[PDB]
């Protein structure tokens, strides 16, 4: 019974622990990717209005 | 940094472009008015450095 016990909590805690990982993970690339994105378009739309304005 | 480098060298190229503009109106102007106050006038000085 203790050995059962102690397989399903094992399978329990490593579930757990997966779930985890993958929702941290997630968050972490949606940000950043979403804010890389941001800063390319920022830059982008300045130089090539910065361009005009020079010439 | 990127538009100001490329605004300098347009600006720098412009300069350029217009000072061999300047120098040439400069220069037909003095061929005009040299020929107008006579080319036979710097012969005389040419013989004097030789």
């Amino acid at each position: 019974e203790q050995l059962a016990n102690a397989r399903r909590d094992y399978e329990a805690e490593i579930a757990r622990a997966r779930q985890e990982a993958a929702k941290i993970v997630a968050q972490a690339q949606e940000r950043a990717k979403q804010q890389e994105a941001e800063i390319i378009a920022q830059a982008r739309r300045e130089a090539e209005r910065l361009k005009e304005e020079a010439r | 940094a990127q538009a100001e480098q490329e605004r300098i060298r347009m600006l720098s190229e412009a300069k350029s472009q217009i000072a061999d503009l300047v120098t040439l109106t400069a220069s037909r102007v003095l061929g005009a008015e040299l020929q107008a106050r006579g080319h036979d006038a710097l012969i005389a000085e040419s013989l004097a450095a030789l």
